[PDB]
């Protein structure tokens, strides 16, 4: 999942891991004990909140997404910086 | 380890004049010299520097020369005139570092325990901050590399001293737009955006370049690691990051009411004084 | 200009309305103008009821048009405080 709206509920964990309801908490707190997740837990919905992902080996689509999103950030920073510079340039002088 | 190194202007000018020393032979020669300083703290101090003979030819390009005896007798001179001063490392011109730039440190580790280097640029086309400094450590890898002995950068700047203040601040006489206040930082405010842009341009150029050449260079450890560090911290969320903006309103609040109240009153009071001394000298003049 | 006045003010908090009162106010008892309103407009012709859909704004991204209009305004404050000639 692309790391933006990624707060996971109990269901997809218990569907992938195919373990029952009262074991997914052990499952996530084991990874929290190890440190290959850095999130937190609400349990009114059993939403395990995600503030983490593992650094993974760069594949070809990962190469392309890297360059594309990196350029996406770069041109936005440039286009806003140019407007700041030009808007307040002549008072610098 | 090292907190940061503090470079003074004297050593940088002592590199520029050294390039002027060897600028007449011209043919193929980088600038290389020896650094002097003082291990103050975890922070590092730099006071003086001087030359060294060094050359490097084309065929079998690992031909390099460090005169020990020059170092011995001239360090004897500098230790003879100043006992506070002792060696801390070395430097060279640094377009970048090439492959042979480990053997110099691996020679003079028997002089300084942590022989630190300084990479400068005599050509100020660098719109970044010059006087880069590395230090060599070991990072022995998960792939079972025996010993990777890699230089790593510790940050650097230009420090201050009372006499060199007199020197530098008299040698400029050139530019002063600061009037230090709300606008001594805005030139550097253009600089921070533009010099994030230059570094990011190096980033995108490197990313495009690793796919083409280096055969599969891509950094293999610190690409995915620090790339996911990048991909773990652009917070653009909208739940209470929107709700920092009544604290932004509070930031506006204080300065708005300080300005609106006191600025007008002070300027008005000065108008009072001006118009009193205007009309009361007008009735005496005319 | 009253026909499109009801067709303008329909989109407000008429969260559900029975059809024959809209027949009274709009005009035309069982017309093809009910097809005109229920199709050219929204207000889905369901069982005896023009149904109200929902739309939101969220104020999500902006957060930035606040941030850039404040960039404009405080560049202006700093610009007028800045002046010197």
């Amino acid at each position: 999942r692309p790391a933006n709206h990624r707060q996971l509920t109990f269901e997809e964990i218990a569907k992938s891991a195919k373990i029952t309801v009262n074991e997914v908490e052990l499952l996530v707190m084991k990874a929290l004990s190890v440190g290959l997740v850095k999130g937190s837990i609400d349990e009114v919905d059993k939403r395990v909140h995600m503030t983490w992902v593992q650094p993974r080996v760069l594949d070809l689509q990962q190469i392309k997404g890297m360059k594309d999103r990196l350029e996406f950030w770069c041109t936005d920073v440039k286009s806003m910086e140019m407007l700041v510079e030009h808007q307040a340039h002549d008072i610098l002088t | 380890a090292v907190q940061k190194v503090v470079v003074h202007p004297l050593v940088l000018l002592s590199v520029v004049d050294h390039f002027n020393r060897i600028g007449k032979v011209g043919n193929q020669k980088r600038v290389v010299g020896v650094l002097l300083g003082s291990w103050q703290k975890k922070v590092l101090d730099v006071s003086n520097s001087f030359a060294v003979p060094f050359d490097e030819d084309d065929k079998d390009d690992s031909v390099w020369f460090l005169d020990h005896d020059y170092l011995e007798n001239m360090y004897g001179m500098f230790k003879k005139v100043n006992a506070r001063e002792r060696i801390v490392g070395w430097y060279h011109t640094g377009p970048k570092l090439h492959k042979n730039d480990i053997a110099i440190n691996e020679l003079m580790k028997r002089y300084c325990p942590n022989s630190v280097l300084v990479i400068i640029d005599v050509k100020p086309k660098d719109l970044g901050l010059p006087t880069e400094a590395y230090i060599s450590v070991e990072e022995v890898h998960d792939d079972g590399t025996p010993t990777s002995k890699t230089f790593e950068h510790v940050t650097s700047e230009i420090g201050a001293e009372e006499a060199e203040e007199v020197g530098v601040e008299h040698l400029l006489r050139d530019i002063k737009d600061t009037t230090v206040g709300t606008l001594s930082q805005r030139i550097t405010n253009q600089v921070h955006g533009l010099k994030g842009l230059n570094s990011k341009l190096l980033d995108i150029r490197s990313y495009l370049e690793k796919v083409a050449t280096g055969k599969l260079p891509i950094n293999h450890q610190i690409i995915y690691q620090l790339q996911d560090v990048f991909n773990l911290l652009p917070d653009v969320s909208l739940q209470e990051f929107v709700k920092a903006f009544y604290l932004k309103t509070n930031d506006q609040m204080v300065v708005v009411y300080l300005a609106s109240l006191i600025r007008s009153v002070v300027a008005l009071h000065n108008l009072i004084n001006n118009k009193i001394a205007n009309r009361d000298a007008e009735k005496k003049e005319g | 200009t009253i026909r499109d006045e009801i067709a303008g003010c329909i989109e407000k908090a008429y969260e559900k309305i029975l059809f024959t009162e809209a027949t009274r106010i709009l005009f035309f008892n069982t017309p093809k103008k009910m097809t005109d309103y229920a199709k050219k407009r929204g207000w889905v012709l369901g069982p005896n009821n023009y149904y109200s859909f929902a739309s939101q704004q969220q104020k999500p991204e902006d957060t930035t048009i606040p941030s850039t209009e404040l960039a404009k305004q405080v560049i202006e404050y700093a610009r007028q405080l800045e002046m010197i000639v």
